[PDB]
């Protein structure tokens, strides 16, 4: 399907980390440190798609995939994105919802999409929607706290050995519970696994925050690293970090002398 | 190697912790008769007060720590952070604390300490969370306590709570345990062999809210094998750190407690 | 020597058994196929069997013959062990005599059996000492098998759950169902309950029988005489446990059995 | 002390069943399996025996002779102790006639009984003057010794609560169970209730009464079939609560309980 | 017994003030004004015991016997007074209770404690652990309202005479329901009084004030001057006040030209 090169284009960011970036200073910092996507933002207040002519600048001054965020349900925005050109858009909770009954159509689009989520049902209901790429949203804000994130990789991860092990019978029932399309259930069933790359974002704040969502069996990170003293080093140390997660020294090394984090 | 990790923590007793957040003060904690330093980046009380994601501390401040005191050396880690507990055993600290002092970072899940060659100090405010955070690998529990008040209420809440439900353990009718431990919510086999022991399998402390050489005392009076204490929001850190660690070394001696708490400046 | 009882009790699987208040009635039930026999002599207070009666049906039957004794009331088992059972169930379908706890069972040289509703409880039972599980469901005569197949649906599926959990998860798990955590390890690591496993309460036909045993239990049990012709109805329900995975088995099976209950 | 000595009186009945009887036939019966004693009683408003009653069957046997009184029915109990019962059992069986104030049993002579569900509750009746303590199970004729075992469980249990505790901590204890706290100190110290603790409520078969013995009791009371036979049986099955062969064959077609 | 001997030396204060000072000023002042004793203070923040360098100042400007005051519970605290050699501890509510289920176990002193109550119950359960006078505790804080303080006077006073006159058979109910030792109770009947010197404290202010505790039939008070105008002046007039309390012309003169109460 088109839905199939979607899930494989999102394949390519496997093993990195999506950097938040809001000028173009901002992108080229990210790139040089290994980063291997940057995702364009605005930024209380109302929070929306970001000016196309920073989308434009950012694409240009990186050779990384851009990435661009869209509200939840404004199809326009994603439209817009899609027109510009971008690699992804990111259908995000994070900034404020226009639709609080519906997301976009993700199956109209030739972009890929990430959509966040809490739990199995949420991403199998994104991914059902067109999300080609799941991410466990966590504690939004800027809190550098990765509690939230921690509990939604591990209900994610938990629910579905659960259902890998089920017998065949129940999972009817449980389909019906998580609220999410039994046959993508089935699926995810068939492959112990949720069939789009799934990466951890919301509180990653240290190298050691980003590697312990790896090791959780994550497929990389998002860190939202500039509100920090540090932005290049600490970005190094958490694509490293990314990079080497099962290795202690190496993990001790990237957190040495680091700077205040958040 | 669980028997050994223990082991290695039974040097503690008749112990007084410290905690730490540079050399100068670790200075003054070994330079005071501290058993041990437990360094971190901000004292519980500073925690409190300024708010805040507290973390592990950065190895940087831990090995300037490690490398300034002959004494052991701790280190906080995030409940459930089990990787940033790697970067402490790497970085080559005694003991790694799992401290519910810090910004929890998984709520459902306490750090699996066994898959560590190093000893874990847990937290505890009763008898059923002790024995569950031992189950889990640590082998040195303490009392949650109040951190960061100066307030010594609630230790004395926990410690009595875990040695009163243990005496009551103690003396209860073989076939009685059995509940015992479902109410407790406790391994069965852990609390047989704390009935069996008349106390906790591993080495107990006190912890939160320890500020004058009474308190400490009181601590060892009502039966722990060390305390732990956040002194540096203190007048005078060394005398009233001295006295303390005097203090637990003196804990059933009246007479020495005036002498060691005399003039020692305002507490916290 | 608990691994002797657990290892006992195993020559069940694969079984049917019946409650009997008589000799007549444990004879038909081995008469008919019967692996083992359950004594009692049946509102009111139930209590343990009649030794005499007891010793009736011991001697008139050579299957292992096991008796109900009440929840906590360790005596009753006493004087069961000693009149020289097989078995002992340790019964909710008997007036409870301790609601706070059950009979040390380790204190004793005959194998246990206790009921449960989930796992968190069949763990519960066998730490305590039971050398076998039965998942029970309706206690009352009720002959509809729907709490039972509950139960063992419930247990089975935390078995599951459990058997591919991330290990570190597991201490939290049993602290949510109130386990020991190590036969609850024993249990992740064998990826099943480590003792015979029998389904209890309401079967009242072949079809019924043979759907547990397509559940995963090891067995059932059953207390036939509720009904028209009971030799019929237990041969029938054997055969059912017996060829469980065969339709047209259970097809022949349950061919003009009569009425059940 | 005149308490030391009433203390004393109960402690003959120690390793003994106690039969519930209303007749001279009753108490005849109930004298002949081996009962240490005998309860008087009638069978609406539930009433201390009535005097003529109390004395067939004081003359009728050779045992000790109990009855009841109402709690709180003070002059019920004085004239018990004139007609001369051997022990008196203000109980809760029969109907309250105060439902704020027990008996003052200190001023008696006659040695008393009362009924508990708890430490609390025991100690209470002790310092009213009660001289031995029976657990309470359930109080009507069901036949099920349930609450009973909980009663028996939760007295033995806080009482090895008790002897184990810090000194310190006892003061609240007293508090919380609402016991003088003088009476829990001395209870900690003998490790044990300062008085006989019979179990009663639903021993119904001898395995029940060996229970309630294996439970740590001082002994038991007891309320169609073969009334002799099961009587001798539970006597039998007291004397010897630690044979599980001779529960055995003592429990061998009892016939039909109730 | 060793508690008659204590009960004993605690009857040596009857008929006086005890004033709570925090300085060595403030002790040679109290004993100046006729203090028949003075309680060593520290003083939101945490209360603990006074320091011993303090409590040995004072102990030695004045001739007057010496009290502190220990945290409730906190039976080392209590174990250094003793040591220090002061002639009371007050088991004080006032400052941080330090163990909440427990009072010290006071039999195990040589020193006579005090401790507060509101009502009777707490009263007795106080003596039976081994204190050796009573204070009703009133309203805490420095509210200058005697209300609270005149509540629990009244309420102890009152519960012992309905005790007093109770039938013998009622009182182990009456025993059971304000949950106090029965034997003490017993007691009380039998001597019509609280078996200890019992002071009035909290919120006495007033020469008045003072007054009325003494007529409301209590032993002493407690007084905590210094947030006064005249202390020394005040002081004095509560001396009088209390000495002379059914004198209304001196309880009149003594409140004269006062000054400012708090």
């Amino acid at each position: 399907h088109p839905f199939s090169v979607k899930v494989g284009l999102a394949q390519v960011l496997r093993g990195g980390a999506i950097v938040e970036v809001s000028s173009v200073n901002q992108a080229k910092l990210a790139e040089s440190a290994g980063a291997c996507s940057v995702i364009v933002s605005d930024p209380g207040g109302v929070r929306r798609m970001p000016d196309p002519v920073l989308i434009k600048e950012v694409k240009r001054a990186v050779s990384v995939p851009v990435m661009a965020r869209a509200r939840v349900g404004h199809f326009v925005e994603a439209q817009i994105l899609e027109s510009l050109a971008v690699d992804y858009i990111d259908e995000s909770e994070i900034i404020s919802v226009a639709d609080d009954d519906h997301f976009i159509n993700k199956h109209n689009f030739r972009s890929p999409f990430i959509c966040g989520c809490r739990d199995t049902g949420e991403a199998l209901r994104r991914i059902r929607e067109g999300a080609a790429m799941i991410r466990i949203q966590g504690d939004l804000t800027a809190t550098g706290n990765i509690a939230e994130t921690v509990k939604n990789v591990r209900s994610l991860m938990g629910e579905v050995r659960v259902l890998n092990n089920m017998d065949d019978d129940e999972v009817f029932t449980f389909a019906k519970k998580i609220s999410a399309p039994y046959d993508l259930v089935a699926q995810t069933k068939q492959m112990g696994r949720v069939p789009v790359v799934q990466f951890a974002s919301g509180g990653i704040t240290t190298p050691a925050d980003a590697a312990l969502m790896m090791q959780l069996g994550c497929d990389g990170v998002f860190v939202g690293v500039f509100d920090g003293p540090d932005p290049f080093k600490k970005l190094r140390s958490i694509v490293q970090a990314v990079q080497h997660y099962n290795d202690p020294h190496v993990l001790a090394e990237m957190s040495s002398g680091l700077e205040n984090a958040m | 190697p669980f028997s050994v990790k223990v082991g290695l923590a039974q040097m503690l007793r008749g112990g007084v912790i410290m905690d730490v957040v540079n050399a100068e003060q670790a200075r003054i904690a070994e330079e005071a008769g501290a058993c041990a330093v437990m360094a971190l980046e901000r004292v519980p009380a500073d925690i409190r007060a300024q708010g805040g994601v507290a973390r592990m501390s950065d190895p940087q401040m831990i090995k300037e720590i490690k490398q300034a005191v002959t004494i052991p050396v701790m280190a906080a880690a995030r409940i459930g952070h089990f990787v940033e507990a790697q970067i402490l055993e790497a970085i080559g600290i005694d003991y790694i604390d799992e401290s519910e002092v810090l910004t929890l970072a998984d709520e459902d899940h306490h750090i699996n300490k066994h898959n560590f060659r190093i000893p874990f100090v847990c937290g505890c405010r009763n008898l059923g969370e002790a024995l569950r955070r031992i189950r889990e690998g640590a082998a040195m529990i303490r009392t949650k306590g109040e951190a960061g008040t100066g307030n010594i209420i609630e230790a004395v809440r926990h410690v009595r709570s875990v040695n009163g439900d243990i005496r009551v353990l103690r003396n209860m009718d073989d076939d009685e345990v059995f509940t015992f431990a479902k109410k407790l919510a406790a391994p069965y086999d852990l609390v047989m062999q704390t009935k069996q022991l008349g106390r906790l399998p591993v080495v107990q402390f006190a912890a939160g809210g320890v500020a004058t050489p009474a308190d400490a005392a009181l601590m060892m009076q009502l039966g722990c094998d060390g305390v732990f204490v956040g002194i540096f929001k203190s007048g005078d850190p060394a005398r009233r750190a001295r006295a303390i660690v005097q203090a637990v070394t003196h804990y059933s001696d009246p007479e020495m407690l005036v002498e060691v708490s005399c003039g020692l400046g305002e507490a916290m």
